[PDB]
RNA sequence: UUUCGGGGGUACUCGAGUGGCGAACGGGUGAGUAACACGUGGGUGAUCUGCCCUGCACUUUGGGAUAAGCCUGGGAAACUGGGUCUAAUACCGAAUACACCCUGCUGGUCGCAUGGCCUGGUAGGGGAAAGCUUUUGCGGUGUGGGAUGGGCCCGCGGCCUAUCAGCUUGUUGGUGGGGUGAUGGCCUACCAAGGCGACGACGGGUAGCCGGCCUGAGAGGGUGACCGGCCACACUGGGACUGAGAUACGGCCCAGACUCCUACGGGAGGCAGCAGUGGGGAAUAUUGCACAAUGGGCGCAAGCCUGAUGCAGCGACGCCGC
């Protein structure tokens, strides 16, 4: 059976993973049919990227999502659309913002004067 | 590792005054030994060593490190020398020198390596960290009372401050606005020895 | 012989090997009579022979024993040698 | 309200089997034919322009070929060892 | 329930057993291999594909056993014989299917020649299935189409040696058979006498190949450690079986060498898995922790298994930083 594993990547203490298609009997860190997104929990919010219209091709053939990536796609809301049960809702908590440095730099001369 | 040892030693043996205000290298600015009189003999290599010698004992910088400077200044697309001298002048130590919180170069490392500043609202304590656009270094609280940070705070009268810096708070806060230029680096000594011998 | 699956299967195995030499062994000989039943050269014995043969030809094929694209040529080379005799 | 019973495949476009055209050096054989192929190529190197020759084995039916005629063939599946080419038509007789 | 020896039921649960799936992945090594092995690009009108997804049609009917259990025999052991007895989604007979397979006739159409397609039409014959569970319920059979994983064939490309010039007889081609998932001297009978080679055949030596790595201004030279893909092998040499799939590392059979047990009749074993030991050597580590994360197998699920993996220990061995 084809399906969506996440493979792992990054240094030993960081674990960052991307979102593969492939074929249940190859290894973790095997021949990829497809990269579809990418899982990086060692962020605060723990951003998440998938590629809607490939991750709908690849459950409409019949790929099967492992557990991590049931939930994943849980979130970003592409199972519910695949199935059709609530609706497809964004669920995803992405990453706020950061202020620039210019921001933070012409902030810094205006308080000095 | 550091180097540790006598300071004058490398003034007299380059030939130039590297401290800036060292009353034993105006006493003998010949090199030290036994045979600091010896006539030498002349040759590009001796020139060229003797420029990197300066370079990379002015900013306390090891051999390893000043070679990795050069690898990044020569990738770098503009032109060699004015590139690996604002690397050299954009490490952290160096800042806080040419900003007037330490008289010499070896106790601004000393006090960056002491974690007595925080760069961007962090604390960071390596001499070797390059600074970018923008960026705003402060003394911690717990340290502003000491007696360096004291003594560097009632006499800002030495040095000036060059243009790409800016002391802008009472608390000594630093501005960095671009990374310096060749022309307002200011610093001793010729780089196209350096970039010379490096391509030997 | 060091792991259990492997000591069951080794049975597993003999029993499985045993049934499909039964059906390949009865489907040898049903073509082999057939054969004999053509160079003999009438028609009639050799039709319902065919006929039976095909028939064992494709259960087997169903059982699993053989399969289906092998039915299938057999098949095929038994009709066609009867159609030329 | 029920799916249709039969769905039919879609459909492949067909592939594009090699064609070649040479000199015949050998027919006897029966239906063979040998076939001498040239191609030029450059030096990887000296980057000189070198004419390199090859030898195929063709299959022909009826064998209307005879030596020194230019001929075209197409590829095709193993039709024995060392056969792997197929007679198209006579170019030119010689 | 009891004399405290225990006795019955339950089916929560579960040793052993039958049955299914897995065990062909994952992990190791580089011996062999100068080859369609690898890299790159094609072809398959010459082909298979369990589990997965999605249409359609079904899921009818009957039967004979056997493991386990119990009784008993043989042997030192390994293990093994007999009697009786029992169940199934185990095994077997039949009906139905006309979507499928085979054959005869026949229409149209596309070609790239055999041929392919229109599930073309038509006549004859034929091919299956299994139930369990009250709970988010799981399954069985045929068949259409996807997806995945392959198989086979071919162009081109990457070593050194004529102080290795002839090599080949299933060898080159055809026909009819056989065989295979499939084409094909793949095998076979007969027929013909071809095929390859200085554009280096046939021999000899060496070698896993590649993305890459090091060096260099570049061209080029050297190399294939880690990581990633493919290949080959699993004490040595053959062989098939089961299966959707087999170089079957922790399967089987035989032969051999070696190690071990033996009542001498006979039996057992395979670290190039993870640690570890001895030896060789200039030289290379812990008989560690956990399934917490990721991947995998089974299970409806809870869950179980995983020396894959995630970590830790040792060694300035390397890079980087202090």
């Amino acid at each position: 059976a084809v399906k969506i594993k996440l493979t792992r990547l990054g240094k030993i203490r960081n674990p960052q993973y991307r979102i593969i298609v492939a074929d249940a009997r190859t290894r973790r860190d095997g021949r990829a049919i497809e990269v579809i997104g990418r899982y990086h929990p060692k962020e605060e919010p723990s951003l998440i990227q998938i590629d809607s219209e490939r991750a709908q091709y690849w459950l409409g053939v019949g790929a099967q999502p492992t557990e991590p990536v049931l939930a994943l796609l849980k979130i970003t809301g592409d199972w519910q659309k695949f199935k059709g049960l609530p609706g497809a809702e964004g669920t995803l908590k992405v990453k706020e913002p950061k202020p620039s440095k210019l921001d933070l730099f012409n902030a810094a001369l205006a308080e000095a004067e | 590792a550091r180097y540790t040892g006598p300071a004058t030693r490398k003034s007299r043996r380059l030939g130039v005054d590297l401290v800036g205000g060292d009353q034993s290298f105006e006493k003998r600015p010949y090199p030290p030994g036994q045979h600091g009189r010896a006539r030498i003999k002349e040759s590009e290599y001796r020139q060229q060593l003797q420029e990197k010698q300066k370079a990379r004992f002015s900013y306390g910088v090891m051999e390893k490190q000043f070679r990795r400077y050069y690898e990044e200044a020569n990738r770098q697309p503009g032109k060699t020398g004015d590139n690996l001298l604002r690397i050299l002048e954009s490490r952290l130590d160096n800042v806080v020198y040419r900003a007037g919180l330490a008289r010499t170069r070896r106790m601004a490392r000393q006090l960056v390596s002491h974690g007595h500043f925080l760069v961007n609202g962090v604390k960071v304590d390596i001499p070797s960290y390059r600074v970018s656009q923008y960026d705003i270094i402060d003394v911690k609280e717990k340290s502003l009372n000491t007696l360096p940070f004291q003594i560097a705070r009632e006499t800002a009268g030495e040095r000036p401050i060059p243009s790409w810096l800016q002391v802008v708070g009472e608390r000594q806060r630093i501005l960095v606005h671009q990374l310096p230029e060749r022309a307002q680096i200011d610093v001793p000594l010729t780089e196209q020895l350096i970039v010379e011998l490096y391509s030997k | 012989a060091n792991i259990k699956s492997q000591i069951k299967r080794i049975r597993t195995n003999e029993r499985r090997r045993l049934r499909n030499q039964s059906v390949k062994s009865s489907l040898r000989t049903a073509i082999r009579g057939f054969r004999e039943a053509v160079d003999a050269g009438d028609k009639d014995k050799a039709s319902e022979l065919l006929h039976a043969t095909s028939r064992k030809l494709d259960k087997a094929a169903s059982k699993g024993v053989i399969h289906p694209n092998q039915a299938a040529n057999k098949k095929s080379a038994l009709a066609l040698a009867l159609n030329k005799l | 309200q029920k799916g249709p019973k039969y769905t039919p495949a879609a459909e492949k476009p067909r592939g594009r089997r090699k064609t070649a055209i040479g000199y015949v050096v050998s027919d006897k054989m029966q239906k063979t034919i040998v076939v001498e192929l040239e191609d030029r190529k450059s030096h990887p190197l000296y980057g000189k322009i070198i004419r390199t020759t090859k030898k195929v084995k063709a299959h022909d039916e009826n064998g209307e070929a005879g030596i020194g005629d230019r001929v075209s063939l197409m590829e095709t599946r193993p039709l024995s060892a060392t056969k792997r080419w197929r007679l198209v038509e006579i170019l030119e007789k010689a």
